[PDB]
């Protein structure tokens, strides 16, 4: 056309998920044929570490961890040459409800990841990189290990890659069931053999991370995105998106929709496009959608929302945030109170125990408020309480997990206070429709 | 030296100083659980929150003063309605799942929690005063359990200030106590039974409550009923 | 002694981490014990402590932090039902009731036959194909509709290995269509 | 309703099972705590069948492999509670009219209970 890429554009090119779900996509041979470790060979011989940091920075890539932090500027933080071991970490523990886009990179194009981490590792002078996956992703755990095996066999991982004087090797560390191990800092402690409580994050993992050494951590999708960006430049990448949200994104969608799943679109396409053109439109009437993660404040199912560009800015200024691209639509047949009643009895289960405000605060007081008011036992007073509880937790827990639990509640009051008061005043339990076939 | 102004009082202080010891050096004061002398400071109990300006540009969230270094020309607010309101909320959250044994608790009147509760609790928002908002079943668990011939653990009482586990790793270096399951279900426990360290008794003095208690002297008298005699030990040369 | 048997697994897993980082080995070891024995006995923890080179207590505290590790005997197939929002909007509640009811078991108990053990879980990471169930640590059994679920049950109950049990309907990959 | 009363009627019964098992497998039964609403009831009235709020089945070292509680009189959302200490297993038994002491939907019988406690004794018990 003329300007900027934002949707169903004939000029948009599938990059990451391109080969997912194609027969035998994960073979080292499939990978070598359909493209191969060509880009990494190239760069390891030509561009320097600092150069590759630049090309990644110019692109405007931001952490698809859900954080949204300039992965370019992030690598910038690593020490240059201090004769110290450095580590790269892939965060492949994807435990955010409604968010399942990293799973399939690991299951069907693992070498795509290995390629990116070789790139990244080189950018930061990391000779050792780890992959903390979840202990629940079994196939993803096997395929990723498989691939790391045959990558060493052909010399794509080892003592002197491509004859250049850089060495890169990978290590898979499985989890064992804990949403909190997803947090960059706690993630370390978990792998390290400690109980998984986030650390004091005024001292960042670039100055001290895994075993004290300068480390850097990135999402699976972040790292994978590094490949196409080094292959076809920063300009191809910035050609898609908005003024501040460049590149493509793996938006995923669950809930009641024609065809749920993972959909690679450019950064900036609309909710209307995801839910309808690709996803196929809803199956019930919908009342609200949870835009990014579940850590994200929900928004009402309105025309003005459906026409919002899914970005690190458009949702930002809509009273929410783009999380991990995990969208979930919620039907009118279910109470928004019940919805949060659930989410919060989640953040309760997953809290680590370190803070008073999250432990006692949400996993004690908050879950039990819902409980009461969700069984038709709650007075208007229990709605007021829950309300004034939030600001005592939100600001000042230890890690953002407690934030993640209140933010969504706050929003649900800010838009659906009527469903709460209604259940409280009429001493009414939450409606229990039949939802499973 | 760095020029910090706590409330209205300005104070000199070396660069490597906590905003906490900053505020205590000034005269003023604040809640205080997890943090201890000679133990690594962390922000776990989240009670020592303060307001901070680094102009008059005030930071958007509250800072745990025990793990924040003073910057030069910094401003610390410990009196604002914003702070107190929080403080009294942190009291509230702690007592949420606490036992209710005060009279019958060896932690007499010598109990940091008891004390702080009456120091900062029960906010005065400006009709009958509401003592307790929480009205559900509390945290019932293992109670009155001797870890050793010298120590007796009360799991219900524990407020999770990380002091004891923290102390064992750092000071003597014998990891004989640590937390167990996660979330609201977590408790203190051992798998080293004997309580093997030759410095186990010291947890008895650090514990802010009456979970960990000197069993040599269970149920002798209340803390104020003792006739304290400051002296020296002559069992060895130290 | 569980690991005297397999000093080759030790060589190889300790070797993924630096000399100053043997505790890193804890997770991977517990992991093994579990897949071998179905649960972690106290002696197993006192052993692992001696290997990693730290105190029993330390290991047990770490061990109990995670959901996957069971510390009491678990059926031949320990069913882990997803419970969170997406799978709830899918029918996870009804799935759980029907399951717990038919079997007659809740958390700590094991069916009389020794083969069915039940447990709720959090978002398994495949919500587009909900409701979800993980069997032991085998790849998921996605789209557990009543029809499907009874199939999965009779299959395991009949002795077929899970990797190959015929389930009615069709279940998508990274995208799923419904009708 | 009067279900509140009938709950405690069952709470005593659970205790009875616990004391039975304890002497029958020869293991420590322990009163872990009496209702605060009873120690501090001054002249106020009180008619619950017992005074024990937290009860346990501990072992040789005194560490609990089974825990049991029941919500105080003046408390909201009342349930009785079974928790197997180190193995992260919590249970919530309520009381249905004409049905009995149920765990969501399954009858919590003397049979089903003993199973749980035996299973828990063999596994969790340190000594
Ligand atoms: N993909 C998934 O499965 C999940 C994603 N999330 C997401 O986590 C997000 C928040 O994560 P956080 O890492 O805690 O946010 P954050 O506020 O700590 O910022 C994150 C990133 O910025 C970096 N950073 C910020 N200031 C820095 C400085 N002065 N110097 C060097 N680096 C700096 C951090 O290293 C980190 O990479 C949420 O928005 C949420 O959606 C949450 C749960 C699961
Ligand atoms: C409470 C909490 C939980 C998190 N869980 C995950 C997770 O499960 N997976 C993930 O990739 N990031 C998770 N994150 C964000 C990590 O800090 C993130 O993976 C890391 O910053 C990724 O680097 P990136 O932003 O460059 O992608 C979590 C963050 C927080 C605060
Ligand atoms: S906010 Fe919750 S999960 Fe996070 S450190 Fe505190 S207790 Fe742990
Ligand atoms: S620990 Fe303190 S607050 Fe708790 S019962 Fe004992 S004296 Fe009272
Ligand atoms: S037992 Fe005492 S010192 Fe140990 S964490 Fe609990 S309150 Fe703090
Ligand atoms: S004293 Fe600062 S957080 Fe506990
Ligand atoms: S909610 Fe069940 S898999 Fe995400
Ligand atoms: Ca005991
Ligand atoms: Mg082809
Ligand atoms: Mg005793
Ligand atoms: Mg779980």
């Amino acid at each position: 056309t003329g300007p900027i890429l934002s949707g169903l554009d004939p000029r948009f090119e599938r990059t990451l998920y391109a080969h997912v779900g194609k027969e035998g996509s994960w073979t080292l041979d499939y990978y070598l044929r359909h493209g191969g470790y060509e880009t990494a060979k190239r760069v390891l011989k030509e561009k320097t570490p600092d150069e590759v940091i630049e090309e990644v920075k110019r692109s405007g890539l931001r952490g698809r961890g859900g954080a949204g932090f300039p992965t370019g500027l992030k690598w910038s933080f690593m020490p240059k040459d201090d004769g110290k071991q450095h580590y790269l970490i892939c965060n492949a523990d994807e435990s955010e409800p409604g968010s399942f886009k990293d799973r399939y990179i690991l299951e069907d194009v693992p070498h795509l990841l290995i390629e990116g981490m070789i790139l990244a590792g080189y950018a930061i002078r990391a000779t050792v990189g780890y992959i903390y996956v979840r202990g629940e992703y079994r196939r993803a755990a096997d395929r990723l290990e498989q691939a790391i095996k045959e990558a060493r066999a052909r010399g794509y991982l080892g003592k002197n890659l491509f004859g250049t004087d850089f060495s890169f090797d990978l290590h898979v560390h499985r989890g064992a069931g804990a949403y909190i191990c997803g947090e960059e800092t706690a993630l370390m402690n978990s792998l390290e053999g400690l109980r998984a409580n986030p650390r004091l994050k005024p001292p960042f993992p670039a100055q001290s991370g895994l075993w004290g050494k300068p480390t850097t951590i990135n999402n699976v999708e972040t790292l994978a995105s590094v490949v196409p960006i080094m292959e076809r430049g920063a300009d191809w990448f910035a050609q898609m998106g908005t003024e501040q949200s460049k590149g493509m994104k793996l938006y995923q969608i669950s809930g009641p929709v024609k065809r749920p799943g993972v959909y690679e679109l450019p950064m900036g396409t609309t909710f209307r496009e995801l839910i309808y053109e690709w996803a196929g439109g809803p199956l019930e009437p919908i009342q609200a959608i949870i835009p990014g993660g579940s850590s994200t404040p929900p928004l009402p199912f309105t025309e003005e929302v459906l026409d919002t560009p899914m970005s690190y800015e458009h949702l930002q200024a809509k009273g929410s945030m783009l999380g991990t691209g995990g969208v979930i639509l919620i039907p009118e047949r279910v109470s928004m109170v019940d919805a949060m009643w659930n989410l919060t009895r989640f953040y309760a289960h997953e809290s680590c125990g370190k803070c008073t405000p999250c432990r006692e605060g949400v996993a004690g007081f908050m879950v039990n408020l819902f409980a009461k008011i969700g069984t038709g036992q709650g007075e208007e007073k229990d709605v007021e309480n829950l309300e004034a509880l939030l600001p005592l937790i939100e600001g000042r827990s230890f890690c953002p997990l407690a934030d993640a639990a209140v933010w969504p509640v706050k929003g649900s009051l800010r838009h659906f206070k009527d469903q709460y008061l209604a259940l409280a005043r009429e001493k009414r339990p939450v409606p229990r429709p039949s939802l499973w076939r | 030296m760095v020029r910090v102004k706590v409330n209205d009082r300005i104070v000199e202080v070396p660069p490597g100083t906590s905003v906490m010891d900053a505020v205590f050096h000034a005269g003023y004061d604040v809640p205080l659980f997890c943090s201890e002398k000679h133990l690594s400071p962390i922000g776990a109990c989240r009670m020592c929150l303060v307001r901070i300006g680094l102009p008059i540009q005030w930071q958007p969230k509250l800072a745990a003063s025990c793990v924040t270094a003073v910057a030069d020309g910094m401003v610390v607010d410990t009196l604002s309605d914003v702070v107190r309101e929080a403080q009294a909320g942190m009291v509230e959250f702690t007592l949420l799942n606490h036992p209710l044994d005060c009279p019958t608790c060896d932690k007499g009147g010598a109990c940091e929690l008891q004390d702080r509760t009456v120091e900062y609790g029960l906010y005065e928002k400006y009709e009958l005063p509401v003592y307790t908002r929480f009205e559900f079943t509390r945290r019932h668990v293992d109670k009155h359990h001797p870890l050793s011939p010298f120590v007796i653990l009360d799991r219900e009482r524990c407020i999770h200030c990380k002091r004891c586990v923290r102390y064992f790793e750092e000071v003597p270096g014998d990891e004989v106590l640590d937390f167990i399951e996660r979330g609201v279900h977590t408790f203190i426990g051992t798998m080293d039974f004997g309580l093997p360290s030759g410095f186990s008794g010291n947890i008895t003095d650090i514990c802010p409550v009456g979970a960990l208690l000197d069993l040599t002297a269970r149920f002798r008298a209340r803390n104020w009923e003792m006739e304290e005699t400051p002296t020296t030990c002559a069992l060895c040369p130290v | 002694g569980f690991f005297d048997d397999k000093q080759d697994f030790l060589e190889e897993t300790f070797a993924k981490y630096p000399p100053e980082g043997r505790r890193a080995a804890i997770m991977p070891l517990l992991r093994r014990v579990q897949q071998e024995e179905g649960w972690i006995r106290p002696e197993r923890i006192e052993e692992i402590a001696r290997l990693v080179g730290t105190t029993p207590t330390e290991v047990m505290g770490v061990a109990s932090f995670y959901s996957y590790y069971q510390f009491v005997p678990t059926g031949k197939y320990h069913l882990q039902v997803c419970a969170t929002l997406s799978c709830k909007l899918a029918g996870a509640e009804e799935l759980w009731d029907y399951l717990t009811e038919t079997l007659g078991i809740g958390p700590g108990e094991v069916t009389p036959d020794g083969l069915f053990s039940v447990q709720k879980v959090e978002c398994l990471g495949s919500c587009h194909t909900a409701p979800v169930i993980q069997v032991n640590d085998e790849p998921y059994v996605e789209c557990v509709t009543r029809a499907r679920l009874e199939a999965l049950l009779a299959g395991l109950r009949a002795g077929k290995r899970l990797e190959e049990i015929e389930l009615p309907g069709k279940c998508g990959h990274h995208v799923h269509e419904v009708e | 309703a009067s279900s509140e009363r009938e709950l405690y009627e069952a709470w005593v019964e659970l205790l009875s099972w616990m004391r039975e098992y304890a002497q029958a497998k020869g293991v420590r039964f322990e009163k872990e705590a009496d209702f605060p609403d009873f120690i501090y009831r001054m002249e106020r009235p009180y008619d619950l069948p017992t005074t024990i709020m937290t009860a346990s089945l501990s072992d040789g070292l005194g560490e609990p492999f089974l825990l049991a509680d029941v919500s105080p009189r003046h408390a909201k959302l009342k349930r009785i509670g079974l928790r197997l200490p180190r193995a992260h297993i919590h249970l919530h038994a309520h009381y249905e009219p004409g049905k009995g002491l149920v765990t969501g939907k399954i009858p919590l019988t003397k049979e089903r209970f003993f199973a749980l406690a035996d299973r828990a004794r063999e596994a969790l018990a340190f000594a």
